[PDB]
């Protein structure tokens, strides 16, 4: 169960053969849709910017770019 | 070197094979009834190579005796027979005055040389044409092809391990060149490829090589055929070469076809040789004596006319260190490309010869239509 | 003349059997340029290290040079002759070795510059930095090498070089540090204001992030 | 130094050795005996050959080798 | 540097050896080291967590198709009768 | 640099065994006249180091400390704290004991003296937790040893004891 800032309840269906990346993609697509809904309703949302997670991700980015 | 081999005619080789006792007579029981000779030998001798067995069987050192009083020579595809013997020479058989084939003995490489990364880069730069059978390199000027008297002096024959990109062994140079020659050198990758290409470099009638040279003076005819008989004799410090117009029992003929491409005011000329034989300093001595106009830089043959006052305008006659204008420009190969024309590889002129041709106004890079491909 | 030219060719093509005697050799010129010019040194990402004991310690750590110059009269190192190493060995004379490096112990290694630590750690570190050293405007390389050595000894969480410093890959700092550049315990960062990075901005970010005084 | 080399079991071959020279030759290698063939180690006369036979307990003539089998005459129990 | 060296305050933390020994160490002191203080505790961070853009996805699919066609072409390149017989007899010895 | 550090932190005399030159110009450059200072007295023993050291130690009632690579006692701070505590106890009882520092190069030559040192002896080192580097510069180690066993630091150590 996922509850957004508005409080809407969404349920990503889990079936056989569905991977964790599949569930992540479903949840993130529905999250973008819900964020569009909030911005249309008028709710303000914290925008995405450079964070310590982005630095931890550039770590492995440097790793793979040095690999090949 | 416990056995010193000697020349042997077919009669003498047969006589020695009959007189010898270092043989092994394998019988053919019911188990080996009908087996091929090559399969029999490859199953009995695991240490002998298949090519070695092929050479032995096809030369006749391994024959069979069918109890008929005479020996029977067979090929690899022949089937054996019951009750008959197969004669195989042993190790001690090759210890007499009889030379064995190549594969039957063990050849030790011994000490190997360790090359540096700079030398490997230089060899990869010299490489011009790469193929799964042949490798063509551009030999620089003043480089010894084979190891000379001084063992510390570098040579091309020891740069071989750096050229085997994927082969299990180093390539083998097909033909050697003079130290002063700045042409292209061909190497064979496969041991069989060397044997197959060795036929091209024997005396022939149709030429397949180009030699670009710059001689001091203009010969009489623009195109001609040079021929002279050489006699090489051993001397105190070196060799003596005697040139004759007439044949001799000991003389070896040398033939080439020369064409004058351009003439620089009758004081210098550019010519292209196409040889038909292989003799030491062949084209050099030809241009020196036959054409009566030595190539610029042949101090060993007519050093006075090598560096002339005429060309003194461009080069210093007191240095006498300019590269000998002797370049194996273009050489053909039996291998064909996707177009169907024979692959003729061309080596670029050294920078000094390029400077000479630029000072003379002649184009440095021109195709040679005389030898197609 | 041909023999002399071929001998010089082999010298430039150091293929075994010859030693170097002229300073005009390409390798000696490369060594002296890498020692003197800091811009060429940074462009080649190489450094010159002197001392057989220091080279042995670097080999023990796992660092080996692609070129080694050994002076005549000295033996070849076991770590340089073993099969696991790819270090080329070149014999050098005394005066050309002195031209290469002002101090010749008999062994000169052309080491590869270790990759400097990523500034991303100082930007967004997971663990908290306990103590950070900041060297500001050091003139002579001896003091810089010695303070790098003592910082590596005391195990500081990070060392920064701010707005002026002798090139860390210089021969004098390398000698006075003795492996502080090759080690990976104390990360060192040269923040040069002329390169775009704000030294004071970086330092204040580190302070406000890790609660440092 | 034995005068007559008796049959010996065949040597186990490596990959390249057991690999035939041709994929069409890959079929002839199906039927091969597991023992080599006997031989002699020189050129000798008839008495020397017969003495070598009786000493090494091995016959040379394949005809006699096939006609005289070493068979237990008794019946099986 | 010797004065303000790392962990140089341990001489001043314990005012007395008796007071220092009075404290009893527990497994919680070991367990607290595994927790990063500034950043939040996360389970895994590998290369698979790297999100791809549309161009990156198209390029990856193109590279996969290129690898497929390259395997297909190598099936015919290595099909030179020598290497083909080699692989055939190797598979035969594997199954036998 | 070692002479300058000693005289700036308040040392009275110095001993040199197997020293290259007590007045070489390249040494005077780093010393900056500190050897010429009158309150700093240099000495030289003639091929008798052990008999030169033990006699003066047992006469002036001094505690020797050797900067050895051994791992006997690596906490120079705690060793100096113990010495200053003994000094403060003597001061409260009221003689005082002074620190001898031994800075060497060869471990063999230092063991040759450690095996014949008189009572009491202590091998002091520096807190180096990195196994990569062997040891600091001898000048830096000597400077740290002087900063530890400085005669003026006894007051700060008494302040530390009062504050603890
Ligand atoms: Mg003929």
């Amino acid at each position: 169960e996922v509850t957004w800032l508005d409080g809407t309840s969404y349920v990503p269906p889990v079936l056989e053969g569905a991977s964790s990346q599949d569930l992540i993609q479903m949840v993130m697509e529905e999250a973008w849709l819900a964020a569009d809904r909030m911005a249309a309703e008028g709710r303000v949302l914290n925008p995405l910017a450079i964070d310590d997670y982005k630095w931890d991700q550039l770590v492995v980015f440097k790793k793979v770019r040095d690999k090949e | 070197s416990h056995a010193r081999y000697r020349p042997l005619s077919l009669r003498a080789r047969q006589t020695l094979s009959e007189k010898s006792d270092d043989l092994q007579y394998h019988v053919v029981t019911q188990e080996w009834f009908g087996e091929r000779v090559d399969s029999f030998l490859t199953c009995h001798y695991p240490q002998w190579d298949y090519e070695t067995i092929k050479r032995l069987v096809q030369q006749g050192h391994i024959y069979r005796y069918r109890k008929n009083g005479k020996k029977k020579f067979t090929r690899l595809t022949d089937r054996l027979e019951f009750d008959e013997l197969l004669v195989v020479p042993t190790r001690a058989f090759w210890e007499k005055q009889l030379a064995p084939p190549s594969g039957v003995l063990e050849e030790t490489d011994g000490p190997k040389f360790k090359l540096s990364a700079t030398a490997r880069e230089m060899a990869h730069n010299m490489v011009l044409f790469k193929n799964e059978h042949v490798i063509v390199i551009n030999k620089p000027h003043g480089l010894p092809m084979m190891p000379t008297d001084d063992p510390q002096e570098m040579s091309i024959a020891a740069m071989l391990p750096a050229w085997k990109f994927t082969n299990v062994a180093k390539p083998v140079v097909c033909h050697n060149l003079d130290r002063e020659t700045s042409g292209c050198v061909v190497l064979a990758r496969t041991r069989n490829a060397h044997r197959m290409l060795g036929r091209m470099f024997v005396k022939r009638v149709v030429p397949n090589s180009v030699y670009w040279s710059f001689c001091v003076g203009k010969p009489t005819v623009n195109y001609g055929r040079v021929r002279m008989h050489f006699d090489i004799t051993r001397g105190n410090k070196g060799d003596i070469i005697v040139a004759r117009p007439s044949p001799t029992k000991t003389s070896k003929v040398a033939i080439a076809e020369f064409v004058v491409n351009a003439s620089a005011l009758e004081f210098g000329s550019f010519i292209s040789f196409y040889p038909l034989t292989t003799r030491r300093h062949q084209e050099r001595i030809m241009a020196a004596h036959a054409l009566r106009c030595p190539v610029l830089g042949d101090a060993k043959y007519g050093g006075d006319a090598a560096f002339p006052s005429s060309l003194s305008l461009f080069w210093d006659p007191e240095n006498k260190g300019l590269p000998l204008h002797l370049h194996h420009r273009k050489i053909q190969l039996p291998y064909k490309n996707t177009a169907g024309e024979f692959i003729c590889v061309t080596a670029p002129l050294p920078t000094q010869m390029e400077k000479t041709f630029k000072k003379l106004g002649w184009p440095c890079e021109v195709d040679d239509p005389l030898i197609p491909g | 003349a041909q023999r002399a030219l071929l001998m010089q060719l082999q010298q430039n093509v150091i293929w075994e059997g010859t030693v170097i005697s002229d300073e005009r050799h390409h390798l000696i010129q490369h060594f002296v340029k890498l020692r003197q010019n800091p811009k060429y040194r940074s462009s080649k990402q190489m450094m010159v290290v002197g001392g057989r004991h220091l080279l042995h310690e670097l080999h023990k750590r796992g660092y080996t040079p692609r070129h080694l110059l050994v002076r005549e009269g000295q033996q070849k190192p076991k770590w340089a002759t073993n099969t696991g190493v790819k270090t080329e060995i070149i014999r050098v004379d005394r005066h050309v070795a002195d031209v290469c490096s002002p101090g010749n112990d008999g062994f000169i290694g052309d080491f590869d510059i270790p990759k400097p630590p990523p500034k991303e750690s100082l930007i967004a570190n997971k663990q908290r930095f306990d103590r950070v050293l900041v060297l500001d405007n050091v003139d002579d390389p001896g003091l810089l090498g010695t303070v790098l050595r003592t910082a590596a000894g005391f195990h500081y969480d990070a060392v920064i070089a701010t707005n002026h410093c002798a090139d860390l890959y210089d021969h004098r700092v390398i000698r006075a540090a003795r492996g502080a550049h090759f080690q990976k315990a104390v990360p060192i960062y040269t923040l040069k204001e002329e390169d775009g990075d704000n030294v004071y901005g970086m330092l204040n970010h580190i302070l406000q992030r890790n609660d440092l005084s | 130094p034995p005068i007559i080399k008796p049959p010996l079991p065949v040597k186990v071959g490596t990959l390249a050795s057991t690999r035939p020279r041709s994929p069409m030759l890959a079929d002839e290698a199906e039927g091969r005996p597991t023992r080599l063939a006997p031989s002699v180690f020189g050129r000798h006369d008839a008495p020397a050959l017969q003495r070598a036979q009786q000493e090494c307990n091995q016959l040379i003539s394949a005809s006699a080798l096939a006609r005289i089998p070493n068979t237990s005459p008794r019946a099986p129990e | 540097l010797h004065a303000l060296r790392p962990h140089g305050n341990w001489d001043y933390l314990p005012l007395h050896n008796n007071q220092e020994q009075q404290e009893t160490a527990s497994l919680e002191l070991q367990g607290m080291k595994a927790s990063v203080d500034i950043g939040p505790n996360r389970f895994d961070l590998n290369e698979k967590d790297l999100s791809l853009d549309e161009e990156e996805q198209v390029e990856k699919a193109r590279l996969d198709n290129e690898l497929m066609r390259w395997r297909r072409l190598q099936r015919a390149q290595g099909s030179d009768y020598d290497h083909w017989m080699e692989a055939e007899t190797r598979r035969i010895q594997e199954m036998a | 640099t070692l002479i300058r550090a000693a005289v700036e932190m308040g040392f009275e005399s110095v001993l040199l065994i197997n020293c290259l030159d007590p007045f070489g110009e390249k040494a005077l450059r780093a010393s900056e006249g500190t050897v010429f200072s009158p309150q700093f007295k240099i000495f030289e023993p003639g091929s008798d180091p052990v008999s030169a050291l033990n006699s003066i130690a047992v006469e002036h009632n001094l505690l020797p400390l050797l900067a050895l690579p051994s791992q006997k006692a690596e906490t120079a701070f705690e060793v100096a704290k113990n010495l200053h505590k003994i000094n403060a106890m003597r001061r409260s009882q009221e003689n005082h004991i002074g620190p001898l520092l031994i800075l060497g190069s060869e471990a063999k030559g230092l063991r040759d003296l450690a095996g014949e040192w008189s009572v009491p002896r202590k091998f002091v080192s520096v807190p180096l937790p990195n196994s990569t580097v062997e040891s600091l510069n001898v000048s830096v180690a000597g400077s740290i040893l002087i900063h530890a066993f400085r005669p003026a630091a006894e007051k700060h150590f008494v302040e530390l004891e009062e504050s603890a």
